[PDB]
């Protein structure tokens, strides 16, 4: 259970560290996309 | 003979918290 | 001319955000059934008939 949570608050720790970095993410992925 | 239940806890600092509280138990 | 290059700069900026546009809806959890039916509850069914009889 001790394994269990840990591993539960460093997947929401992560993932809010990813989702702070989204918006941009999009963006720059079609901008990649989107150069000639 | 009732098997024993042990209880473990985390606290998590929030920089609101309901929708974080309801996003928690996401299935994701 | 200078205005024309500000307004292509801004018309890509637009061309930019309307091609992403992340939308006011995210689908966190995708719809998935319960295997456990909802309806009928068949011990509470058989309780309310016993207490009827």
């Amino acid at each position: 259970i001790s394994h269990i949570l840990d591993s539960i608050s460093q997947n929401y720790l992560a993932q809010n560290i990813a989702r702070q970095a989204a918006q941009d993410a999009k963006s720059l992925e079609f901008l990649n996309q989107q150069l000639p | 003979l009732a098997t024993p239940i042990y209880e473990t806890d985390a606290l998590i600092q929030i920089e609101q918290s309901a929708p974080e509280t309801a996003l928690l138990q996401s299935r994701m | 001319r200078a205005v024309y290059l500000q307004l292509l700069n801004r018309q890509q900026e637009l061309n930019i955000a309307k091609s992403s546009a992340i939308g006011n809806v995210r689908i966190i959890d995708n719809a998935v059934t319960d295997p456990n039916p909802v309806r009928p509850k068949k011990t509470i069914i058989i309780v309310i008939g016993v207490v009827l009889g």
